[PDB]
């Protein structure tokens, strides 16, 4: 029915459009690639529902991301990322939604890392997926907020925490442990606490070994106080 | 059909705005589906009370809030008394809303929007703001009702591709 | 550099009618914005069939993480790459320069500058966190020197000792240094 | 030359009135009346208008200090320096031929939760019920028609306002009194 | 060359649906109003009429009129533009021929009040929590001898009569009544006391509350 | 200020912060050095403070020799309210006209969930502390004076002399 | 009024430690070693804090001093306040009863690139290292608790820092 | 369409495009319905009174106010001098354009133009700048010649 | 069929001149400039850049030549650097104009050390250009 609808979408009204997101759209592709904010969760979301729409054929979403935003510029909240894994989680029982990680995944874009169909879940080798410290660099209330401040910042944290166990089957008492500093996995370590499934290593590899950089030379004379020569590599 | 889909992902947003987008969809004659993702500050708490009973989810993760309206005023004594009322009567018209939004005491939603209060996803149903927590099973019937409902202006789209093609 | 040129059929924007024969121009210092804008039609150029992307680059600099990024998606795809530099290529523009085709296709014009320096970085905090940051720019610094090295082949120590500070190089010291592999001339 | 004249017992207030403004004035009020118990003070106020508080703090001063204390407005005397020459002494309250006299409410405003809105609201009908009361008394006219006229956005001559009972004597016996 | 005619609405349902939705609501005959009455909205206003006056066969289909402005004077009071932007509307609505049915989403203030109570009477639409206030006319801060500002007073002084000519032709009282009830202060009025006084007439059609829909389900 | 001083005078005037309680706190402690004796008396007209200043400058008049009477003049404000109410019992005064608030702590915090739930729950001891001496200064119990900082308490000087902040009025 | 003071060998550290404060004071203690070898000098603190250089640098000054150096707390003493407030003479530092002490770990500024990043962080490892030190020692306390309490930013009454060690007095036992 | 229906409202604008416009409208062959709405200012009065004569149109509320032209200028005391003449001359050239549009004399126009001027409906129509009230009827017909 | 660049440039960066002269040379059917106006460094080179024999100016237009600008920031080694490739651009565009002018390349350096300028006649003397509109 609809197989050859999106062929014929593609004939008449997907192949001309000049736009690159017209062109990912077309070829069912998400570039989660910005720090990600309220506009980017709408924009997400309305992707995702037209992309159901479609067919249940799959989904690839490719995160490069710094987080919510970078330490040094104001953060958004934690809500649009549960927002968009929300919208994944109810999406996947109906299309598949492979997620793979090229270049960073940090924090929350790490659970959007984690919220691809399992098995079809990949982040490359030189791939870092940062479960940062929680979280907030709004600074901006008052002492008449603290009443509510705490059962917010915990109302958020402890929500990531249980997603994550949805995400990884492990325990939510270390993930609470881990969180105390931002803690980030090699994708071996990240396919070993479940965060993906498998880690794609290039055709071919370029950088080796500079442990050949090591000086190995014999220990010091006991008779020479070695100078203040400080160094660099 | 012709039943609005609303979602709602809003942290912010002042109290008249809300108070408008929910007798906006309150004056639509078919339903209204309110899904709530994540949070809704008041404005979008508002919205979210003013999807069809039995249509207002909100997910497990969502945090909605009742608190009463942030002004500013500047001119004479009487522009201040009067613009105080103004505020004063957004409060009452935000404690009638949600009154007939939650059948809570009109006396206890007031001392709600007194101190901002937050909400989670089962309190949230508790007093009354949405009918049903959108867990995954929830989120996954909410896709397919929205599969059913655009598939009709789907099957039209069909048949115009098929001419065209 | 605007006009719309023609198509097969229709008018179609400069760098839209490049990207449809698979050139991929990069003409600003890589940033959060152009980078992904390039990684993104990277990814796509590879979704619709393998045969090749020549990369022209004017880089003059950018951002490490960005440029990182692109570098790991260029080598992600499967359809093999080619960098030519028209104009300059400077910093993480030298680096992406040394990104593409290490079988002989990195291409130069003449007069084209050719720069490379080991990444930078700034952030503060508590003492911990510069531990932190300082560890991972450092191991940033290892990164690209082996890749450096490994496209050159230069040995690694040469190019750490090399690139501390800027370094600059004509297209026959490029050939030379081994950074790229041919000039184009008027052919 | 202000030496000499606070020597002299002459207080000048002149320029809008604010809080360290107040708190100099309060002092020079002291001073003198610790100094001297017999000997008239004489204020003059030139000023645009002032902070309610700031202005009460300077009214509490003239107040308590058992010297007389006369004032003597001169050029403008807006709102709140209107109301502070109001309280010199009955009998030795004194105007140039040609000063302006305006008396008018406050301005104000809040923010955020409107708690603190309806607060600011309270405190700002707090001032206009209080000044107006003191200024019924001296001015001796009804509390109603000075509520009424502290509402008014409008100056007067002092021979209006010597009429109305704000000041008593004009220096100039009335004869460059131009409208 | 050849004079291409806008076709309209009976002939074309043929040509599918609008792109956007201010087409789509200009089609519907519907003015949406949600913006200060700037001399940008004043233009669009003035096309937009000259557009649905200009081939409607029968011109009785109605205009709707619906507004989401604080006129011409800022939320904090001072004047954001001036009186002409509304009589530049208001004389746009009337050179139409169809019945010009008003109605207020959210804020109708100080000069959106009176282009509200200027719809049919029977015809005047509120969302039932709709902020309804008239005051007096503002004027900009201007410089000059004291012949330049009696010059504004007069002009200030005929846009007051203006307004509450139209506010005595819609709320049906007397002219100087007018004046002094709505134009003399800063009054509020909500959606009630607003049609007690004829400033609305009803809400909009269908208007059925939530809970309100359960209890009769 | 110097032609107040030397008449053992310190004005606490205006919003509080570190800079003016450091000239406080130097102006107190050498007007102890000279005359432990012999009385200060301190002209209160602040909006509030910083928490801290004021918290060092109602130490700095609690312990040194002579007693601070503090007179309020125009306005005392939940800083400088709690620093009138502070000083020497029975010589709290006031102007007939001055208005007296009280009111809770303010400030902000940024950082981890831990950091700013350290600063939250530090703005919870300054809250603690202040109904704990307002309680000792006025005589009213934890519970009433609790209720009164919770919300803007804007009072007149009578009431206070009631409430307890003050001790007397200067009609006189 | 400082001035005043000054002629009673008191120096007010109070505010924000910056450059010049720092510089100030420095000068000050200089002076006040020249009047006398012999008498106390008492320092009043209020700050939240600043630069490690600088304060390191006030540190020295007070150790240089042939005289007593007494330290009292007003209110705030923050993450140099607190260092300059313990290092005074074994037995003579006070706080007020209701002074908020609170230790913490030095900070850096930022020039260039990771080379200059690995050199201040070096620097900053040396500091953070040298205050453990002195800080672990004039508390007698085991490093590993000082290293433990100051990468946690915790505010401490006066009684609870006269038990960790910080403080020998408090003016009124409160 | 042998008129070029004109519609006015507008609060202002530099004088010398109110020239331009009204130089253009007076050259073109076919003929000109001016109708304001709401306002005409300066370089609108002039756009208004540019029309054919007899169709310069305004409705019941508007208001035409007419002002000397203002400048502003900076240099030494020569480039004052010679940009303040300039200046005059175009008061001279915009009375003059008013005289011969309303024809009142240019005395009593440059009388006018010495202070902010501002006419109602009635008083535009007597003073010459427009020559008819718009009543609905008359764009009625307007519409309808677009249309026809 | 022959690229046919029209050149109005008051300025720009040397360096760009450079990217345009390469970019004009790597076409092969040959290139015409015409400049009008002016033709600064940067619009100079390009306009130097096109076929000898058709390289056309205009009687009105003047002719830029100078070297390049640079600002330095860094230590005094990064500074030694940064200055050596500033040398090194300031040859190369010696050398694009003794290509172009068939001129000494040490006179062509003496004349770009300041802000130099061409009259049409000139700038068709120098070699710049080749005829006048």
């Amino acid at each position: 029915r609809k197989l050859s609808h999106l062929r014929k979408k593609l004939w008449k009204e997907a192949g001309p459009p000049p736009d690159l997101a017209t062109r990912l759209f077309s070829e069912r592709i998400m570039y989660l690639g910005m720090p990600i904010d309220s506009s980017v969760a709408e924009l997400l979301t309305a992707q995702l529902f037209v992309l159901v729409q479609e067919a249940p054929d799959p989904i690839f979403f490719y995160i490069n991301s710094t987080g919510i935003a970078k330490s040094t510029t104001k953060f958004g909240n934690e809500h649009e990322a549960i927002a968009v894994y929300s919208m994944m989680k109810g999406v996947q029982k109906y299309c598949p939604i492979y997620t793979l990680c090229v270049g960073n995944a940090f924090g929350e874009a790490a659970l959007l890392l984690s919220a691809g169909s399992p098995g079809k879940r990949a982040a490359l080798r030189s791939s870092t997926i940062m479960l940062r410290q929680p979280l907030q660099r709004l600074g901006g209330m008052q002492a008449s907020d603290i009443d509510i401040y705490r059962k917010i910042t915990r109302e958020k944290t402890a929500t990531m925490a249980k997603y994550l166990a949805a995400c990884t089957k492990k325990t939510e008492e270390q993930i609470m442990t881990d969180f105390t500093r931002p803690r980030y996995f090699n994708p071996y370590e990240a396919v070993s606490y479940g965060l993906i499934d498998t880690v794609l290593e290039p055709k071919e590899e370029r950088a080796v070994f500079k442990d050949w950089e090591k000086m190995g030379s014999e220990i010091a004379d006991l008779g020479l106080w070695d100078d203040e020569e400080q160094p660099l590599p | 059909s012709k039943k609005v889909f609303m979602i709602i992902n809003s942290f912010g947003g002042s109290v008249g705005n809300g108070i408008t987008v929910h007798d906006a969809l309150q004056f639509i004659k078919a339903g209204s589906l309110t899904l709530a993702l994540g949070v809704a500050a008041s404005a979008a708490s508002l919205a979210l009370a003013g999807g069809t009973i039995g249509e207002r989810y909100v997910t497990e993760g969502c945090h909605t809030m009742i608190h009463q309206p942030e002004g500013g005023l500047n001119g004479q004594a009487s522009d201040i008394w009067i613009d105080s009322q103004e505020i004063m009567k957004i409060r009452l018209d935000v404690a009638e809303i949600y009154s007939l939004s939650t059948y809570r005491p009109r006396h206890k939603i007031l001392r709600d929007l007194d101190r901002d209060f937050y909400l989670t996803a089962m309190e949230t149903i508790y007093y009354g703001l949405a009918d049903e927590i959108a867990t995954n099973e929830v989120m996954h019937s909410i896709v397919e009702m929205t599969n059913q409902v655009w598939s009709y202006h789907d099957s039209k789209q069909e048949r115009l591709l098929e001419s065209r093609a | 550099c605007r006009p719309p040129g023609q198509r097969q059929s229709e008018w179609v924007d400069l760098w839209e009618a490049y990207t449809y024969q698979k050139v991929v121009f990069i003409k600003e210092a890589i940033t959060e914005d152009v980078a992904n804008n390039m990684i993104a039609l990277t990814l796509y150029l590879d979704s619709l069939d393998q045969k090749r992307i020549y990369y022209w680059l004017n880089v003059p600099g950018g951002d490490v993480v960005p440029t990182l990024a692109l570098y790991d998606t260029m080598q992600y795809v499967r359809s093999k790459t080619a960098t030519v530099c028209y104009g300059l290529c400077l910093g993480m523009g030298g680096f992406l320069l040394t990104a593409g085709g290490e079988k002989g296709y990195r291409f130069a014009m003449p007069h084209s500058i050719l720069m490379m320096h080991h990444p930078s970085g700034a952030s503060r905090g508590q003492a911990s966190e510069m531990h932190i940051e300082s560890r991972e720019l450092v191991r940033m610094r290892d990164y690209l020197s082996l890749l450096t090295s490994n496209a050159t082949g230069q040995p690694y120590d040469r190019v750490i000792r090399e690139l501390s500070r800027n370094k600059w190089m004509d297209p026959k010291q490029a050939i030379e240094y081994g950074m790229i592999d041919k000039v184009l001339t008027t052919p | 030359p202000f030496g000499l004249l606070l020597r002299q017992r002459i207080v000048f207030l002149g320029g809008e009135v604010e809080d360290f403004g107040a708190d100099a004035i309060i002092s020079q009020l002291l001073l003198l009346d610790s100094q001297d118990p017999t000997k008239d003070i004489k204020i003059f106020i030139n000023s645009p208008g002032g902070s309610v508080t700031a202005g009460m703090g300077i009214y509490d001063a003239m107040m308590l200090c058992r010297a007389d204390v006369n004032t003597y407005c001169f050029g403008l005397a807006a709102s709140m320096g209107a109301f502070l020459l109001g309280a010199g002494k009955r009998g030795k309250r004194n105007s140039m031929p040609n000063s302006r006299i305006m008396i008018h409410q406050p301005l104000g405003g809040a923010s955020g939760q409107a708690v603190d809105i309806e607060i600011q609201a309270k405190e700002i009908m707090y001032h206009k019920a209080n000044l107006n009361r003191i200024m019924a008394d001296y001015c001796q006219q009804p509390l109603s028609k000075i509520e009424e006229d502290t509402d008014r956005d409008r100056y007067m001559s002092p021979l209006e306002a010597k009429e109305y009972g704000l000041i008593d004597h004009i220096i100039g016996g009335e004869e460059a009194v131009f409208n | 060359y050849p004079e291409g005619r806008p076709l309209f609405l009976p002939e074309a349902e043929r040509f599918g649906n609008p792109p956007d939705l201010p087409s789509l609501l200009l089609q519907q005959r519907v003015i949406y109003i949600s913006m200060p009455f700037l001399p940008s909205v004043t233009e669009l206003v003035v096309a937009q009429c000259y557009y649905l006056d200009f081939d409607d066969r029968n011109r009785q289909r109605p205009i709707y009129v619906y507004l989401n402005s604080t006129g011409c004077i800022n939320d904090k009071g001072q004047a954001i533009s001036a009186d002409n932007e509304f009589y530049a509307i208001w004389a746009a609505l009337g050179f139409t021929r169809a019945p010009l049915y008003t109605g207020v989403t959210w804020k109708a203030q100080n000069q959106a009040a009176v282009l509200l109570s200027a719809g049919q009477k029977g015809h005047r639409y509120s969302f039932p929590h709709a902020k309804i206030s008239t005051a007096p006319p503002v004027m900009n801060r201007v410089f000059g001898q004291a012949v330049d500002a009696q010059l504004q007073a007069n002009e200030l002084d005929y846009a007051t009569k203006y307004y509450a000519a139209i506010l005595a032709r819609s709320t049906g009282k007397d002219l100087e009544t007018c004046q002094k009830q709505y134009l003399s202060r800063k009054r509020y009025f909500s959606v009630k006391e607003a049609y007690e006084e004829g400033l609305v007439d009803k809400l909009v059609p269908g208007f059925m509350l939530n809970r309100f829909r359960k209890m009769q389900k | 200020v110097s032609q107040l001083f030397q008449q053992r005078i310190v004005r606490l005037g205006g919003a509080v912060d570190d800079d003016m309680a450091n000239l406080l706190v130097a102006q107190l402690l050498y007007l102890d050095s000279v005359d432990n004796k012999r009385d200060i008396t301190m002209y209160v007209n602040s909006p509030g403070g910083s928490v801290t200043a004021g918290m060092a400058v109602f130490d700095t008049m609690r312990h040194i020799r002579p007693d601070v009477s503090t007179c309020c003049i125009g306005l005392a404000a939940s800083m400088g309210a709690f620093i009138l109410a502070s000083g020497q019992a029975g010589k709290r005064y006031s102007l007939p006209n001055s208005r007296i608030m009280i009111h809770q702590p303010l400030g902000g915090a940024q950082g981890q969930a831990t950091d700013i739930e350290i600063q939250a729950n530090e703005i919870l001891h300054h809250k603690l502390t202040l109904n704990g001496y307002l309680a000792q200064f006025t005589g009213q119990s934890m519970e009433t004076i609790t209720k009164d900082t919770d919300r803007d308490f804007f009072m007149s000087p009578q009431e206070a002399i009631e409430y307890g902040l003050v001790d007397a009025i200067i009609s006189k």
